């Protein structure tokens, strides 16, 4: 995230951290994700793509920090892993960005509710904040698109979803963007998502909840003049949703 | 206790 401040997961209970594991005793960090219902975790789809063996991965609820553990945390294996058939990506955007981990702990059990670990809200069937709307991203992606590395503390900052009509204006992203993208930026491009940052969410008030609208997609750079962040409007994804969480 | 999506 660029700008922003660190905070805790008591901050957003609901940011699950996916890491997958090497073969040498590295565990690097992949995305981060959302927690729906007690198993249900989603992400982004480009995150798996490239590696799509749930045996590597380990998704971690109640992690403050990156590489060091945070006490209330608890660990668990990708059981089911659904990537978006319809998934494409070119020169910028990825298409149905969307992904839903089963997680399960060593034990057979799933997250258990504390002050660390808490779902987010889906909308109802195409239903959006309106454009203006300040709603918050978090995750643990670079603070500057130089790094090479990511921080150890959980970021959060607050951006604002804008319309489509500003999005696909020709010196934005054009038709990159669709309509099943949101685009959200800080009025003076000053925050914003970057790598790292990939399957984490964009919350927003829906009628009186905190509800996840979009996932963080892609971008142009982060945090560039009239390079809004593109997030996969999860709104009109439910259906796909409800079919695997049923 | 049980969860309540989106409370902090
Ligand atoms: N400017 C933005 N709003 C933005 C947001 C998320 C991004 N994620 C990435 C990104 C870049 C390179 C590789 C990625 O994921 C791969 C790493 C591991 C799995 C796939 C990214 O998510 N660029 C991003 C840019």
């Amino acid at each position: 995230i660029i700008g922003g401040e660190f905070t805790t997961i008591e901050n957003q209970p609901w940011f699950a951290a996916i890491y997958r594991r090497h073969r040498g005793g590295s565990v690097t960090y992949v995305c981060g994700g959302s927690l729906m219902s007690p198993c249900w975790v989603i992400s982004a789809t480009h995150c798996f793509i490239d590696y799509p063996k749930k045996e590597d991965y380990i998704v971690y609820l109640g992690r403050s920090r990156l590489n060091s553990n945070t006490q209330g945390e608890m660990k668990f294996e990708v059981e089911n892993l659904i990537l978006h058939k319809d998934y494409s990506a070119d020169t910028l955007a990825h298409h149905n960005d969307i992904a839903l981990l089963k997680i399960r702990s060593k034990e057979g059990r799933c997250a258990q509710p504390s002050r660390t670990i808490q779902t987010i809200c889906l909308p109802s069937m195409y239903n959006d904040p309106q454009f203006g709307t300040s709603c918050e991203i978090t995750g643990f992606g670079k603070e500057a698109s130089t790094d090479y590395l990511y921080p150890e503390q959980l970021k959060m900052t607050v951006v604002k979803l804008i319309s489509h009509r500003e999005c696909q204006q020709p010196h934005y992203y054009g038709s990159e963007v669709t309509t099943k993208m949101l685009c959200a930026a800080d009025p003076q491009w000053k925050t914003d998502s970057c790598q790292g940052d990939s399957g984490g969410p964009l919350v927003c008030s829906l009628q009186g909840r905190m509800t996840l609208t979009g996932i963080v997609s892609w971008g142009r750079g982060c945090a560039l003049k009239d390079k809004p962040g593109v997030y996969t409007r999860v709104s009109h994804f439910l259906p796909w949703i409800r079919s695997h969480t049923k | 206790l049980k969860f309540q999506c989106g409370q902090k």
